[PDB]
RNA sequence: AUACCACACACAAGGGAUCGUUUGGCUCCUGGGACGAGGAAGGGCGCAGCAGAGAGCGAUAUGUGUGGGAGCAGCAGCAAUGACCACACGUCCCCGAAUACAGCAUAGUGCUGGAGUACUCCUUGGAAUUAAGCAUAUGAGUAAAGGAAGGAAAAGAAACUAACGAGGAUUCCCGUAGUAGCGGCGAGUGAACAGGGAACAGUCCAACAGUGUAAUUCUCAAAUGAGAAGUUGUCAAAAGGAAGAAGAUGUGAAUCAGAAAGAAAAGCUGAACGAUACAGGGUGAUAGUCCCGUAGUGUCUUCUUACAUACGGUGAGUAGCUGUGCUCGGUAAUGCACAGUGAAGAGGUGGCAGUGUGCAUCUAAGACUAAAUACAACAGGAGACCGAUAGCAAAGAAGUAGGUUGACCGAAAACAGUGAAAUUGUGUGUGGACCCGAAUGGAUCGGGCCCGUCUUGAAACACGGACCAAGGAGUGCACAUACACUGCAAGUUGAGCAGAGGAAGUCUGUGAGGCGUAGUGAAGACGGAAAGCAGUGUGAGUGCGACCCGAUAGACUUGUGAACUAUA
RNA sequence: UAGGGGCGAAAGACCAAUCGAACAGUCUAGUUGCUGGUUCCCUCCGAAAUGUCUAUCAGGACAGCGCGCACGCAGAGAGAAG
């Protein structure tokens, strides 16, 4: 070792290390397209994707940004006059783990 | 001396033809085959990958396995005289 | 690297290369694994981890395609590539819509009336078998390049002209530099469709303005 | 480096939301009461049938001599947790009374 | 252009498929064109040459000659035509084989199953032609 | 130098380079993932009119049925009373888990065993090597050895993160990040939440079953009876369908003639014709129209998939503690065990030991689960790959000929083309080791020690080299870097992934992250100069076989040996 | 009776032409500061075998002496006179 450099630290010592190449990338993309298309026929008039709530992101760094979440809460669904079994039949997603702690967050999802 | 003159005494034969594998490697006194471990139930551990591929499925005839694949392709139709038994089942 | 090999070491009046362990065959004692040996391993074996593709900035790709399009309307460049245009009245060519052609028979008659006869003939007469080992690896015949037809809207004319040797087709919205500058020399001859020619204003915009179709790009 | 620029005072600020009160679940139905009664009852019968274990006897003996701090140390070493020890002492005391 | 991706365009694969052909695929190799008149007498445009049929040689050494088919060699793809031969140093004469595609049919041998073979092909056409 | 030795040229020998060619290899992608007591995989032996090897087949060793249809390659004989092929079925010798057996369940019938194991899960567990020595550490929970399953396997619906104005099963991709930390604080090692996406689905058992009658499962009979299991607790409901996908197979346009020349025209020359078909292959030289296909169009056959009852808040030698051993980035214990000890019904957690107290978030010690992800044998399609000393060891009867006591080890050989050099004979010329400079009709004159290599120094009594051909050694990736070139610029970018498109190319979106736009301190805390980002390449450092070849040695195996020799 | 094991009227003898630790195969292309080799032409510039520290003395690193690209520019391996 000679001259001035940032001191090395390259982790190639382990002889059992595996390599992963990506030559399949264009082909696997084409398969995902063809699966969605055929799935879309099986339920023709209905959208392929369900409706999802809007939630607020996590840390101090992302407070001011809104995002999609997993599912509506039993309270949101009831406030809008629906019942859980009906909501499912009409393509609304449900999440019984989530809790409501604000007035604002509830009003928007309604 | 240990060279040429000792070669003259070498007239006994410790291995014979094995009935499981053919390989002239059954040691008569030990009661064991050095190629395939007969009479143990399982076959012996082969020393390396190169040597074991020389005795794998597909190195011989595969008589039964080939017929099974053709019958599966055809939908397992069976003997045509006995169709009624098949259909009931 | 398949074989069982080991060096004999010094003292035997032989070079200290690894040698093949065997008996009963002429293969006994021959020289095994090294790159200087018959049937040995090559130096630095070729390997799948090599970097096959290459990156180019999006801003350069956009600019290169714009100035390739420009060169298709300078006679000096078009002649320079080797397209022959002695009989053609004016450049660029713009075919109308309301072309109701469906058969190759009538399709060729149209192209002849635009003056392209000598160019098309130049392509048909060109077919030859390639020199070298490429003729064994599915690259047997070579032809000269001819006109490219550019359309934007779906029409029957596309499948009327396509069997004529040296005619090539692409949509304006996804026009590639491999088609616009073959071999890296610019000025390919282009037949425009009337819709496609008007679309160039939406695609590349106007001088010292920003294109609506190509976000973040200006000429 | 885009780290460690604010002071701890300004990191502690917060946006003024409007809260929702928690829904209390205090009502306990008739059937739930009988369920709990039967479980507590069953726990009596076991103690009546089989009695106390060796360390429970030794513990209760120390409580009669007012050896409070000895009993505390003893129970800590048997059960591991100082919380479990404090609870078991209180249950044993109530049994003797 | 070819748009079906199940069919091969490899030189190595096309060549192996030719020389290792058997059964009905081998018979397809022995086809020849019919003359203009016979293409009005029958619906067919081409047929597999058989012994006893009458052929004009249209390419090679024996161009312009006419004669009867003597033999059909399937393994080495060649036909022997009456009166097309070479003479050895001995004076002995050997028939020289001609490749099927260099022939043209002038009269058909109608022995055996030929009339049924022709009928089967004509029907197969009309079945789809009339639809 | 008559005849020896050397060199040059022509002819004949001797060898198989070079150029032209290829029914083989290799790599990437897509499908497939189909064995066995109904005897497998693997071994042996038989079967032809003349038949050794190999291929195919079992004493029925070319039989039956269906769809087709012309010959059986040599010689003799066969064949529309069906040559030959394709699909299915029937027959299927001996050894081998090899079994008239072993273990085990039911009212009974039965099931397991062996083969395969690239990929997945569970155990057990090295050393070479790096630290310029070496003992902790590294290589590495890797190799080796054992057990087990499927077309995938494992995992999976919080005794979960987080402290935000919060989110919400598992798996996979981009990223946080070569960071927080671990470490003879040396060499070196090294995760998680967020933020952007692919694919999306939730449910069961116990606790806890009609008491005006076990209402429950099975067997034989019978048209309504006998018997077995079970009160140490049995029993908690729907048919149903058209879609979707993969194969097989039918059809399928349009040309003739000629001088010269050749063994032969498809070339060349003139005149025509087809195209939703100018992909590719075959024909006696380079074919859209001579043959097989291709674009376009028909038929048929398989496979996949879909509605009902009743419930909650306590699952123990467990969680935890003390000692101990291994393990992890986990650090006054991250996970797993063993021995002592051992709870509560209410308990667990909030990356630093303890005690107390509010607050937030969850519910362990019982079970099931699709999709998105990984990769052999076998089949299909592609390629800026190799072209018979190459590419798989193997382009022919290649794991073959042949070899080891044994475990195990293992070649050569393409075209009836072309036909180099070394080396040999004959003929004709010129010289006596040969090179450089300069010449004659002719004797010759002048200068030169044997190359490569280590070395202060080689012609050396320093080492390697008999001769010719062919092969034969600074390469690929990751991470910082300086230079040259290019676009935009207080900004910049082909992240993954979606939309379009006869498509591994190209075009367009959505949209993170990273680095930059100013620094100082261990930190609390404070704040005041300097164009960057992403590429295409070159020189150079570090880690991986690392310019090519080369030790004596170390370890690991459910691998082999007392035919020589030692002793009972 | 089998390999860190055997067997020995003892020589470190013998255990398949191998024994002061067998054979086969794998980890493994183990490591090497040491020896050998490292393949086309012309043009221009051109060294060192010294100092400090090193389990350092057949090796390294830092500095000194080459070359390439060069922002720029009153200097000099010689004398006088104090
Ligand atoms: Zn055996």
């Amino acid at each position: 070792m000679r001259g001035n450099q940032m001191l090395p630290n390259n982790h190639f010592n382990k002889g059992s290390m595996k390599f992963k190449n990506w030559f399949n990338q264009p082909m696997r993309a084409l398969k995902r397209k063809e699966v969605r298309e055929q799935k879309s026929k099986i339920c023709y008039p209905n959208p392929l994707k369900k409706l999802r709530p809007v939630v607020r992101c996590c840390s101090m760094r992302y407070n001011k940004k809104v995002r999609l979440g997993r599912g509506f809460t039993k309270m949101e669904i009831e406030k809008a006059g629906m019942d859980i079994k009906y909501a499912i039949s009409v393509g609304i997603a449900v999440d019984l783990r989530r809790k409501n702690k604000n007035e604002e967050g509830l009003e928007e999802n309604v | 001396s240990k060279g040429t003159p000792s070669n003259g005494k070498k007239n006994k034969r410790n291995h014979t033809t094995c009935c499981r594998c053919g390989s002239v490697s059954f040691h008569k006194q030990k009661g064991k085959c050095s190629s395939c471990a007969y009479p143990e139930k399982k076959m012996k551990k082969m020393q390396n990958r190169k040597a074991m591929l020389k005795k794998t499925t597909g190195t011989g005839k595969m008589r039964h396995m080939k017929k099974e694949r053709i019958s599966r392709r055809a939908g397992y139709p069976g003997n045509p005289i006995l169709k009624e038994i098949r259909n009931k089942i | 690297m398949r074989h069982s090999a080991k060096s004999w070491g010094t003292g035997r009046a032989m070079a200290r290369v690894p040698r093949v362990r065997a008996g009963g065959t002429r293969r006994a004692g021959q020289g095994a694994n090294a790159n200087f040996c018959r049937g040995g391993r090559m130096f630095a074996p070729t390997n799948v981890n090599r970097r096959w593709n290459r990156k180019t900035l999006l801003s350069i790709r956009r600019y290169a395609s714009a100035m390739a399009v420009a060169a298709t309307s300078i006679p000096a460049y078009v002649e320079g590539r080797g397209h022959r245009i002695e009989q053609i009245e004016n450049i660029p060519l713009v075919l109308s819509n309301k072309i109701d052609t469906e058969k190759t028979k009538e399709g060729i008659k149209i192209l002849y009336n635009l003056g392209l006869k000598e160019e098309l003939d130049k392509v048909e007469e060109s077919k030859n078998i390639r020199a070298g080992k490429g003729k064994w690896r599915n690259r047997r015949y070579v032809l000269k390049k001819g006109p490219l037809f550019v359309y934007t809207s779906e029409t029957s004319f596309t499948k009327a002209i396509r069997n004529i040797p040296g005619v090539d087709t692409e949509r304006v919205e996804n026009l590639s530099i491999l088609d616009l500058a073959p071999g890296g020399q610019a000025g390919r001859l282009i037949i425009w469709m009337e819709d496609a020619f008007e679309k160039l204003t939406e695609i590349y915009g106007e001088m010292n303005e920003e294109s609506k179709f190509k976000k973040g790009y200006t000429m | 480096m885009k780290i460690n620029k604010l002071n701890n005072a300004s990191k502690a600020l917060s946006y003024p939301v409007k809260k929702l009160a928690k829904t209390e679940k205090a009502p306990l139905t008739e059937k739930q009461q009988r369920s709990k009664e039967l479980k507590k009852f069953a726990m009596s019968i076991a103690r009546e049938v089989g009695g106390l274990a060796p360390y429970e006897l030794r513990a209760t003996e120390l409580l009669r001599r007012d050896e409070d701090k000895r009993c505390k140390k003893f129970m800590k070493k048997r059960l591991g947790s100082l919380k479990m020890a404090k609870k078991k002492i209180e249950l044993l005391a109530e049994e003797m009374r | 252009m070819k748009f079906n991706k199940n069919v091969t365009a490899s030189r190595r694969k096309n060549r192996k498929a030719h020389f290792t052909s058997i059964g009905l695929e081998r018979t397809k190799l022995m086809n020849a064109p019919l003359s203009k008149d016979l293409k009005e007498e029958y619906g067919i445009k081409r047929i597999a040459v058989r012994p006893g049929d009458m052929v004009k040689v249209v390419s090679g050494e024996f161009k312009k000659k006419e004669g009867v088919v003597m033999k059909v060699n399937r393994h080495d793809i060649k036909i022997e035509v009456e009166g097309c031969f070479v003479q050895k140093e001995d004076g002995k004469k050997i028939n020289k084989g001609i490749h099927p595609s260099n022939l043209r049919i002038i009269k058909l041998s109608m022995e055996k199953d030929r009339a049924e073979i022709i009928n089967k092909k004509v029907e197969a056409m009309k079945s789809e032609v009339k639809a």
